[PDB]
């Protein structure tokens, strides 16, 4: 039972690490990337529109 | 009467009040040229105009015009196929014009005899993944989403080189009988490929069945939104007076998408959303018009529109307005493409939603629809175990998903995959369906009624 | 009178258009087509014309009629199919050999040859009559004869003249009313403005279930007779197939269906298709057809007949429902109003503000949908008639972030949910229970209480079963299994069960052309009983796995129920599903020890 | 006497300079109808007129204007209540005249006396959730963020008609002396709903506390901003004059934000992201300016606004502007709604910034303020102890996360979960409490203070 | 004639069409001051003028003009070093009297003699941080890319001070032949930074050799534009006239284009994309030609400009057109100032386009090139390894990839952390980077050529 519970722990312990470096900013920087687009063409429109 | 001012590549006419709307001016120029341009909008004590030929020229007091007195329409001839044509229909090879027997109007919106009788007969495009999973009906219109980074100009051509082929298989099938034609408009495509898509025509043997538009971006922008509604009015005249069955091609839908885009940036009409007219959806819809089923139903009208994607997502104005006005539609991927598939279509967004009725156990069985159901489910688990194996290992794993990625990688590298010479019987896709579906228990499916398995299975 | 100054598009502006106003029926050019004054600018008025150009100059005359633009509803309105402009595409199909609308013709609202049955009403002479009384009736069809010829709304006085019972035209009059002097001769048709909401003679709460025909509508959140009602689309997940189906399973005296801006062959589909196929009110004859007014718009077809579809549409169910007839309006889709909408708001040059879409386009939604709902029936001799609007919505942009559909579910008080991913696996209408709400839900669960069934305690548990498989399935994908409890996988379990025997249904379920509440509900209380007993069974001890295989038997027998039909018990209570919740019972008890 | 033009919902009058802003006018139509309207801007010969009722169908001669000579006021009283009204405040009920003993403006301010002496005194809801765990003490505007996931107008509803059923119970207590009125304003609201909202108050016989004012959605939009204006302005009257404790409910400001945003298309005025304002900011203030202690200060009006979340999104910019200003936010989740737990809001979280403030006795126990520590805090580890559960098993489970489960289950079945007519007192809903948190020792209790603890567990 | 109106800092000036184009007029106020401003615009009997005085306070018929006749130059003398000056070219301090020995126009163009050969000398600060991985020549540019919570102000200083001292060494390498002198251009910048600047200037006996421009964010946006391009006016005079290589340090980027920004919302043109000119790309420009060798070819004009992203990205319009005009970026990091290391300059994505014309053989080694390829390829695996070796731990960490991880921190801690006033030269950077680099095999270091390799481990 020790044997294996050392294997496991292994594993589960670099999941832990992996979601919390890698994949969560990854999340952050596209949503961002994506934002700063979107909200130019709604804003730029009412300017062409004003003019 | 003459030339007020320009105001971009759009052409301010002061003139007195008189003319048609969408009539043909002939503005002459001090240069040996006279051009014909057509009156965008008629207004108060002026009109405003684009010239078909060209695009500077135009003077302010050294221009004239004349009004024709005659708004544009498409002269239509059904001996216009087997001829070499441009943009306005014009010869480039000397000597081939459009000319008549009678003369149509280049909008559609006078005659429109489109037959209530819903999309009957079976069409195949002779690549399985197309046949199958999204098929073919007569009438039916579909659209071709392509995202650029691949030979999606390939793609378009082997379905122009494929399309005639077929049509044998089709009347062994029972869902063809009469003669079939092919026209052919091109709208700001490269030249190595217009020479590859005279050539498909070609080798087929069916130049004498086709007639061919080619217009480039260096042609104007006006006159390139012209060109599909002369090749469709054309269509029309083939399928009602002759009860034909005609396949029009038209691509590509981008180019004509930039065009319209261009022009109201000195009209009083305004744009809309991300910079798009907002009667984009008006001027996509005068092109769709004319695809169904003519009133004689012996004869109808396929239309495949080609739309590249320029920013690849499926969410941008050109494909999202698209979709809504077809019935489904038909994904090709970039991923594909890079592990070194061909043809390369991805089926999991893809879906017609008029597949089920227009087909039948006639030219097709009556598994036909359900072999289809089952594919995508597996196919769409098989893709997501594919995204978790990534990240978190092999510890979410079950036997259902171990399974299921095996069925991506086979699926995708014998079932999609095919030469471009190579055609497809829809019989000999149904058994190779099976195939693949023969490595699961039978408890585990149930998108498929246990009477019908039982037979085929 | 007015000359044209301008033609962009298919807008027509004029000058010299004094005393007109914003919703004046005109005749456009020397061509004389139809249209109408949007809006006014000063003398020039913006005109949109609901035939296209192709060939009008400036300077052609601008006729105003002197009234507003209305829609006509007389008799023959069922059996036929329409426009939303609303011509009669039939007669279109033979005088003008075109099958859908020629450019510069011209034919009137309804047809102007055909003969009607005239009953008198209950009324005599010198009576005095109001608005949506009963003048009499008109034999419509052979299913129905229940169309009342009433007194318009808005309208009251003295009858000077009752016709007697007869054959006459609809042209031919029959009626005249005095007011304060003659206020004008009536006929079997009458005119209604479609920009304005028809009067009623009060709006009601609605407690009464319509019965969708569809198992999974009616499971989760029941539908009402009188409601409003939410169904997404994407355009490529068998959305006109289930819409298609629901309209023939659904029930009501008169049914109106609404093609807002579609395919051409969707709209050729339902054209054909009702009168091959039966009605479950036992119809002959063109069954269907009998039952349907249609309006059929494709998108191919002008912007402003487009525009005018749902308006139309609506005038014609609530015209319907002061008769005292109860209806089913099925409009599809909404969303491509709103594309027509976006396509108005660009072209006569208004400001869009509602995220690149119009400014009004919010206000219309809401508007349309009050003109919905439960109601007595106008005139005073008492009826119930309804209408319960089922509005497609679907994507104009983004999945639910587009306008549309922000605005709708505001508005709405049903929403049932369908979502992709089970559309392209095959398991559509998918109903989410987080992505799905009925706020009509507390009353109609009281209603099915009087009408027999114990049906709201089948609601909760109904929930809970979807409710709690969402948020383990999240742990199940992300740290996967190698446990998850005795408990959690029952739920699993049972969820899937629900899903392949309610969720998955059109064209799999053999019977499915009309399904009663009874019969829901006991489909729905052998898998709630079967959880229970289940859950029980691991905590007072015995193994997951013993218990999977002792049910056995009766696991596959509530797995394949959904192709059974009422054919044992009575007419809508089925034996075969009585007899499982005994035998369940026995399961348990070979099961525990 | 010339109408100019229409252009959307907004109407150009063209008459002289003379009238001035917000002056009602009266459109004169051939077919006997009147109609109202306010001006919005008035400019040399000509004003820009917004409809109440309708906003087209005026002809351009056959038409007459005139003028009131009265800006629009709100006729106020204290006679008015128990009766129901349109979006200007007039009979639906079929009832007598409006009355008035004052004509206050309905602007944004009739006087504006919010005082500079902060929240203390409890006013209770009768919903359990908010009263214990979120407690409101007058003048205080905390607003409800619930979404269309969730039943927003039943829950409102049970807030008002629960509400002043407290009343004989506090005044027991000596937290009233002087009495409690409702002020209920509905938005564009649906029939059924406003018919629902005076149904619930005739059965709790709470219909004489309170005026209703229904604005239903076929009204529009500018109307619909009116309502709540009206309002606000006959709660401020009663609150100052005859010194009542008011409550505020105010549902959807969704649709008020809405109306808000479509209003502009003939302006100049640009609005900013989303689509909304940039002045969306000012338009919520306005109605937050009446809120808070009135002068003299034992009267008081209350808020608390009702926002729809229709896209469940929190960056959404409606609810961004309102939280920045609001005194704390309550959170209502469509997750405790599907487990099928009404009233759902997870206080998780929710919060109450001025939470001591308003805790006392005569109305609350000193014991308040302990207890809300405990039960918030062992509520969020009952959360992540359902998670847990779910992997480990229910075999292999710790005994501290074993209890924080169980107070989940009970905390949403009993706390949170209580029925349509059954009120919770606060003194009611503090003995629940302690049954829940019982079962943990008293080793695991400790964010209370030992005298409590002692007194009970 | 006199002012029709302003509109925001455009004035709407009513004068004849008679001046020229950028000809300077003067606005007499009657509040006993005169402003000076220059025409943006003329148009038919009106000029639109941008005031570099003021920004508000214009009046209508009690404010007049007089025109100068005079365009706008700079008078440019050599005799300027060691004077104080604003961001106009008056005395703050009391530096001497501008005088006179020519003018020229500011238009990014005096002369324009700009390089038709690429620069090739060196230049070294004793940075190593920067010198190594970006080799500077002596007119490139290469700007410095920091971000938000960075002392990128004291990174200025390092160069300034530590410049003026390595010189001289390099002087006898044939790095140099000639003086060197600063031209300091501060804009939008704090009292307390601009002192910081001046403080260093004082404190090495360079503020006799180095010109200071100190604009500051509440003088007008109209004068903080026109501070760099004096600078720069000023710079080229210097350059031509004495011979001598002259830096340039532009500090702040981010406030220059803020200045632009307000005059094209405030313009009738449209903005580009998220609201940032659509003409910044050549606002920047401007500055960006006036680099490389001057006449007579040994003075020169070498660029540092300072950003500091106002937003912490590279997606940023700012910095996106920056570093497409200059040749590399030097790059600034977070986390390296978080930790303790001074200067922080990551060496992750620094890079230097004109690198291998900037070293020589006559005054650097050929090894500079080669050794720097090693550098940024063993630290940018490196980086990336580690933040691998977090994720996997050491089961997916070799012998080879430790080796790496020890080469990343000893770089960190000795490469880039030097003092701010320890002076390093070339000769040692190589020396001690050839040491770090020896641990890794033969086989590993490939990216250079054996005959390299064998002789310096």
């Amino acid at each position: 039972a020790f044997i294996i519970l050392d294997e496991v722990i292994k594993v589960t312990n670099r999941r832990v690490n992996a979601i919390e470096h890698v994949i969560i900013p990854r999340t952050e920087n596209t949503i961002a990337y994506i934002n700063s687009e979107l909200d130019e063409l709604d804003r730029e429109e009412f300017y062409r529109l004003k003019k | 009467n003459t030339v007020s001012g320009v105001n971009g590549p759009l052409v301010i006419l002061e003139k007195v009040k008189f003319p048609r709307y969408n009539e043909i001016v002939n503005l002459t120029l001090p240069d040996g040229t006279v051009r014909q341009g057509q009156v965008l909008e008629i207004r108060g004590d002026r009109a405003i105009v684009q010239v078909f030929e060209g695009t500077s020229g135009i003077d302010v007091k050294k221009t004239t015009v004349e009004f024709t007195g005659e708004s544009l329409r498409i002269p239509v001839s059904e001996d216009m196929l087997g001829r070499i044509f441009d943009g306005s229909g014009r010869p480039i090879d000397n000597g081939p014009k459009v000319f008549a027997e009678d003369y149509l109007d280049i909008n559609g919106s006078p005659i429109n005899p489109y037959a209530r009788i819903y999309p009957e007969e079976m069409i195949s495009t002779g690549v399985s993944a197309i046949d199958t999973m999204n098929s073919i009906a007569r009438g039916q219109k579909i659209p071709i989403f392509s995202a650029s980074g691949l030979p999606h100009n390939e793609i378009a051509a082997q379905i122009c080189r494929q399309a005639g082929l077929v049509r044998p298989t089709k009347d062994v099938h029972d869902g063809h009988e009469e003669n079939f034609s092919i026209v052919f408009a091109a709208m700001g495509v490269n030249l190595e490929t217009a020479r590859f898509f005279k050539q498909d025509f070609e080798e087929n043997g069916s130049l004498e069945r086709t007639s061919l538009f080619l217009n480039l971006a260096n042609d104007p922008t006006i006159e390139r939104i012209i060109t599909p509604r002369l090749a469709l009015t054309t269509a029309e005249y083939l399928a009602y007076q002759t009860e034909r069955h005609v396949l029009t091609i038209l691509t590509d839908m981008s180019s004509y998408a930039d065009a319209l885009r261009e022009v109201s940036a000195a009209r009083e009409e305004v744009p809309g959303r991300r910079g798009y007219p907002g009667y984009m959806y008006t001027d996509l819809s005068t092109i769709y018009e004319r695809a169904g089923r003519v009133e004689g139903r012996n004869g109808s009208i396929t239309q495949i529109p080609i739309l590249t994607m320029p920013n690849d997502d499926i969410t941008h104005p050109i494909p999202d307005l698209t979709g809504y006005i077809t019935e489904g539609q038909i994904f090709v991927d970039r991923q594909l493409h890079n592990k070194g598939i061909y043809p390369p279509i991805n089926v999991l967004p893809s879906l017609s939603r008029l597949m089920k009725s227009a087909i039948g156990e006639g030219m097709t069985r009556k598994d036909h629809g359900d072999v289809s159901n089952q594919l995508y489910a597996k196919y769409a688990i098989g893709k997501d175990a594919a995204a978790m194996k990534a990240v978190v290992g092999e510890e979410a794993l079950s036997i259902e998903d171990k399974l299921s990625l095996e069925f991506l990688e086979k699926f995708e590298k014998t079932f999609i995959t095919q030469g471009a010479y190579e055609d497809r019987t829809v019989f000999e896709s149904l058994d190779q369906a099976w195939s693949l579906l023969r490595i699961y228990p039978k408890e585990m499916l149930n998108r498929i009624s246990p009477k019908i398995l039982d037979e085929f299975y | 009178y007015g000359a044209i100054y301008s033609v962009s598009g298919p807008v027509v502006i004029a000058e010299n258009m004094i005393g007109c106003a914003m919703y004046e029926l005109v005749k456009v050019g020397h061509d004389n087509l139809v249209g109408e004054v949007i809006r006014i600018d000063g003398d020039k008025a913006t005109i949109q014309v609901y035939e296209e150009t192709a060939g009008l100059t400036v300077g052609d005359p601008v006729l105003r009629t002197g009234k507003p633009l209305s829609v006509e509803l007389g008799p023959g309105l069922m059996e036929t199919i329409y426009d939303g402009i609303q011509r009669p595409l039939k007669a279109i199909k033979e005088e003008s050999q075109s099958i859908y609308i020629p450019r510069g013709i011209d034919t009137p609202a309804l047809d102007r040859t055909i003969k009607w049955q005239f009953t008198p009403g209950k009324f005599q002479v010198g009576d005095h009559i109001s608005g949506g009384d009963i003048y009499g009736s008109v034999f419509e069809n052979s299913l129905i004869s229940s169309h009342k010829i009433l007194l318009p709304p808005r309208s009251r006085g003295t009858i000077t003249w009752i016709a007697p019972a007869g054959e006459y035209t609809l042209d031919e009059k029959i009626l005249e009313v005095e007011f304060d002097g003659k206020k004008s001769d009536f006929t079997l048709y009458h005119t209604w403005p479609v920009r304005v909401p028809r009067p009623v003679t009060e709006k009601l709460s609605a407690d009464y279930p319509l019965l969708t025909g569809q198992r999974v509508l009616d499971a989760l959140f029941p539908c009402v007779q009188g409601g409003t009602t939410c169904i997404p689309g994407a355009f490529g997940c068998g959305k006109t197939v289930i819409s298609q189906s629901l309209s023939k399973y659904s029930n009501s005296d008169a049914i109106i269906y609404v093609g807002c801006g579609e395919r051409g062959n969707e709209m050729a589909e339902v054209l054909m298709e009702f009168p091959e196929l039966y009605t479950e009110m036992s119809g002959t004859k063109e069954p269907i057809m009998k039952r349907t007014t249609l309006v059929a718009n494709t998108s191919n077809m002008p912007v402003a007949a487009r525009e005018a579809s749902i308006y139309t549409g609506i005038t014609l169910a609530e015209y319907f429902r002061d008769q005292g007839k109860n209806v089913s309006m099925i409009a599809d889709s909404s969303s491509r109003w709103a594309e027509a909408l976006r396509e108005i708001s660009g072209r006569l040059g208004e400001m869009p503000a509602d995220q690149g879409f119009p400014a009004y386009l919010g206000a219309k939604l809401a508007s349309f949908y009050e003109r919905a709902g439960k109601a007595v029936a106008l005139g005073s001799p008492d009826r119930t008639g309804s209408v319960s609007i089922v509005a497609a919505v679907s994507p104009a942009g983004g999945d639910f972030s587009d306008p549309v559909t922000t605005a709708t579910l505001g508005i709405t008080q049903v929403f049932w949910g369908l979502d992709k991913k089970l559309a392209q696996r095959k398991h559509f209408p998918s109903i989410n229970t987080s992505v799905s709400y009925s706020k009509y839900t507390n009353v109609l669960n009281k209603f099915y209480d009087s009408n027999y069934p114990e049906f709201p305690v089948l609601r909760d548990r109904m929930k809970e079963i979807l409710s709690n498989a969402e948020e383990l399935e999240q742990v199940v994908q992300l740290v996967g299994k190698s446990a998850l409890s005795d408990s959690d996988k029952i739920t699993l379990d049972v969820a899937t069960l629900i899903k392949e025997d309610f969720l998955q249904q059109n064209g799999y379920s053999t019977y499915d052309a009309f399904c009663p509440i009874w019969k829901t509900f006991d489909m729905m209380r052998a898998f709630i009983s079967y959880h229970d007993e289940a859950q029980k069974a691991v905590a007072n001890g015995a193994n997951w796995s013993k218990l999977a295989d002792s049910t056995g038997d009766v696991k596959h027998a509530v797995s394949s129920s959904k192709f059974f039909e009422p054919s044992r018990g009575e007419k809508e209570v089925h034996g075969e599903f009585e007899k499982l919740l005994s035998t369940m019972q026995e399961r348990f008890a070979e099961s525990t020890d």
